[PDB]
């Protein structure tokens, strides 16, 4: 999986992810990805926009081919890595581009 | 998008 | 990238007319596809795709804003050809159908 990625922080909390993102300036596009503490099969994209940290739920789905989506399968991604790389170039449903990785 | 809005 | 050029759906510099022969020779099924280097645009690529028993050709050009590849003048942007192909295996985008089956070398 994208578990080798620096922007992936595993099972950290919403409140910690907001601390990490804040500790790096609260600039638009600052982001990380975490495992959800509420939706066990899901992930969360935590993103800074307008000095606020917002959280985008990412759920898996399957005709037996797995994919990830933030919009009930209207836009679909093979993996978290593709999802992250796509939104570094395209806004999609996000308020701004994924710019700077909040590392660790 | 539009506020309160599912348009994308 | 080099890795993208190693993919089984990437046929390097084969022609449009040849691409149309290969695709017909494997069944003319919707979403049957390959990717090739453009013989008309030297820096470009072409996605050749079967839809409704016809082969259609989608030009892919590189741009820099960070480098990217696009079929629609930057309305949808991709890091590399692999991302473009994997994205269109799940999302139709501007294509008439999903990329389903790889037309292998």
């Amino acid at each position: 999986i994208h578990r080798t990625q620096l922007w992936f922080h595993g099972r950290i909390s919403r409140e910690e992810s907001q601390r990490l993102i804040g500790q790096q300036g609260l600039v638009d596009g600052l982001f990380l990805v975490r495992e959800s503490q509420r939706n066990p099969q899901g992930f969360v994209l935590s993103l800074c926009h307008l000095q606020k940290v917002k959280h985008y739920l990412i759920l898996p789905s399957e005709e037996g081919r797995l994919y990830f989506s933030m919009d009930d399968g209207q836009t679909r991604f093979t993996d978290l890595l593709q999802l992250v790389e796509f939104h570094q170039l395209n806004r999609g449903i996000l308020p701004c581009l994924l710019r700077h990785c909040c590392t660790r | 998008k539009f506020e309160g809005x599912d348009n994308e």
